[PDB]
């Protein structure tokens, strides 16, 4: 919008400003480990109660393994929010005299 | 907090070096502008022998 | 070749180490 | 992840190798006359350095005597005049197994593939070079270099005036140009062997030859490790990720 | 100041892609943000001052 | 300790740890989560990576 | 100790060892007597305080 | 599609007439500040007439 005064300026048209926001795309890694020897004994269900204790090893193994992952994930999550929050943050002495 | 003394020769590692010395750079870079000082400037330049 | 060799060896001539901490370039 | 390397079994006679010596060193191969099923006359580099002549003190601590040797290549002196003992030494691969024997011993190495052994599900090994008489040609002539994919490990043997000696060189541009470097680096040497060059005939010219031996997992480097034998104090680099893969005797001059 | 408690929501908010949205996406690859909103806008009440 | 014809100024840098603080204001950003994936990358004689 | 008469004033005033030099191992790296004797000894390297 | 670019129509003139009954608003409120400026004596001036 505008005022109009009653100084002798020529009054100034209607404006609009038409403004374009756009998308950064970040990406996120993570790796995990398996041992052949614990894929081994998986497809298998155990008869003798040794093979049970191994069996019950070899998951709490790949359920760590599958914990890890998701935990890295949200650490990803968490580290690429704060880092992109800190990006386009400008310094105080600066920012203040602009504000 | 320990004093420390910067003398000129600690300083000299800078100061003994070609860079300092040789013009051929700064002449270049002066006399391949377009246009230099009002050339007007004759006298001694060289010798004149008699 | 001489007065060059004079020159770098008295100014000119890793650190074991430091116990202030990381060195700063001095230029003059 | 590749295919599993092809094995090669060989039958040594074990007065001519160390049961000490590291799992992991490369040996390279002697071809004999008339029979060849029995004693396969293969070297390891620390015998090559005492069949051509402190690595010194270790390598005559472990081979005393020299003259069987001698026997398994009578005709040294006769191949360095004309240079045709590179022709005999073929490239086979570093050690993975060694079945002790007393007369005969039997040696398996990897003639090609990723290096590994064979009992388990294929525990990795490595390969094993002294440092001294091994030479990185990349910090001898040092925008930014590129850096690539992978290196390449060489082998030459040459003929200098005090007999033949054989280096190792570590590079990974190119082997187009790892030829020209290494002609840069042997130039002093070359200029020391033509003194007595204008007597002897056509034959002498050839100044040594250059196999490729294989292509290790680069971006990595290697490591520094020792032998642990009771004088030893000896320092070797290691390295890992090994694909042999033996070439060739280029010639170089 | 004892506070240190917010309550605040416990899930995201869904946007999911529609059939409507699908049939852009298949055709023009082009989808809009809750196609929906902009078809209520347009076609169904078309004044609707802002 | 003579002193030379000519003086100098003597230029250097330093390194400082700061521990900052941050402020952020509400709705300030819009995030959008995808859904992750799985790859088979390194299949090794001993175990395999994803 | 016996030393020097024009010894500096200056480094009696923070706190040193009475060498003359700093003795300070823990700054090179672990296990290895010759870079420890650079720190000690070596007169060629100047020494960790001055 | 003709009835589409008529609400847009209408929608253009009646912002174009908003903007201008709203800049008539803003004339209003500057007129009057600026006849209460007018007859505004600064302070040190006004406290020793009082």
């Amino acid at each position: 919008p505008t005022i109009a005064h009653g100084d002798g300026r020529r009054p100034s048209k209607q404006r609009t400003f038409i403004v374009v926001k756009n998308c950064h795309k970040h990406h996120i890694s993570t790796e995990m480990e398996l041992s052949m020897l614990d894929l081994e004994i998986l497809h298998s269900i155990p008869e003798t109660p040794v093979e049970y204790a191994e069996y019950v090893g070899a998951v709490k193994t790949v359920a760590s393994a599958l914990q890890f992952g998701v935990d890295a994930l949200e650490r990803g999550l968490i580290n690429t929010v704060l880092s992109v929050k800190l990006r386009h943050a400008p310094p105080m002495f600066i920012l203040q005299t602009l504000a | 907090n320990l004093l420390l003394a910067f003398n000129l020769q600690n300083a000299l590692k800078v100061l003994c070096h070609p860079r300092l010395h040789t013009p051929a750079h700064t002449l270049n870079s002066l006399n391949a502008a377009p246009a230099p000082r009002d050339r007007r400037e004759t006298y001694s330049l060289q010798h004149r022998r008699p | 070749q001489q007065v060059n060799d004079y020159i770098k060896a008295k100014v000119g001539a890793g650190a074991p180490g430091l116990c202030h901490g990381q060195q700063a370039t001095c230029e003059i | 992840g590749w295919r599993p390397p092809v094995f090669g079994d060989f039958l040594i006679h074990a007065s001519s190798f160390n049961n000490a010596e590291a799992t992991g060193t490369p040996l390279f191969q002697f071809k004999q006359s008339d029979p060849f099923s029995g004693v396969d006359a293969v070297f390891t580099p620390l015998s090559l350095f005492i069949l051509m002549n402190g690595l010194t003190r270790m390598a005559n601590l472990l081979y005393d005597s020299p003259a069987t040797l001698a026997d398994l290549v009578p005709d040294f002196g006769r191949l360095v005049a004309d240079r045709r003992f590179h022709n005999f030494i073929t490239p086979v691969g570093p050690l993975v197994e060694n079945i002790k024997s007393t007369y005969l011993n039997k040696i398996t190495t990897v003639v090609h593939g990723p290096v590994v052994s064979k009992a388990i599900p294929r525990s990795t090994v490595k390969v094993t070079v002294p440092q001294e008489a091994f030479v990185d040609l990349d910090a001898w002539l040092s925008g930014l270099q590129p850096c690539p994919a992978d290196a390449r490990l060489y082998v030459a043997l040459t003929y200098e005036e005090a007999g033949p000696r054989f280096t190792f060189f570590q590079s990974s541009r190119g082997h187009c140009q790892i030829m020209n470097i290494l002609r840069i680096y042997y130039s002093p040497s070359i200029m020391h062997r033509y003194a007595v060059v204008q007597p002897l005939h056509i034959e002498e010219l050839t100044f040594g030859a250059v196999a490729c031996l294989g292509t290790f997992s680069a971006t990595d480097g290697w490591r520094r490790s020792a032998f642990n034998y009771r004088g030893s104090s000896l320092p070797v680099v290691e390295i890992d990720s090994f694909y042999s893969n033996v070439s060739d005797w280029e010639v170089i001059l | 100041e004892a506070d240190n408690q917010i309550m605040g929501p416990s899930s995201y908010a869904s946007f999911v892609v529609r059939g409507e949205n699908l049939v852009t996406a298949v055709s023009y690859g082009r989808v809009m943000r809750t196609f929906e909103h902009f078809m209520a806008r347009i076609v169904d009440s078309p004044e609707k001052a802002g | 300790k003579i002193h030379p014809g000519v003086a100098m100024t003597v230029v250097r840098t330093d390194e400082i740890l700061s521990e900052n603080i941050l402020f952020s204001s509400r709705a300030s950003t819009s995030m959008f989560i995808g859904t992750p994936n799985v790859s088979r990358r390194e299949a090794r004689v001993d175990a395999v990576t994803f | 100790i016996v030393t020097p008469v024009t010894a500096d004033v200056a480094y009696f005033q923070k706190s040193n060892s009475p060498r003359g030099r700093a003795a300070c191992v823990v700054s090179c790296e672990n296990y290895n007597q010759e870079v420890a004797e650079g720190l000690i000894y070596d007169h060629s390297r100047p020494d960790a305080a001055y």
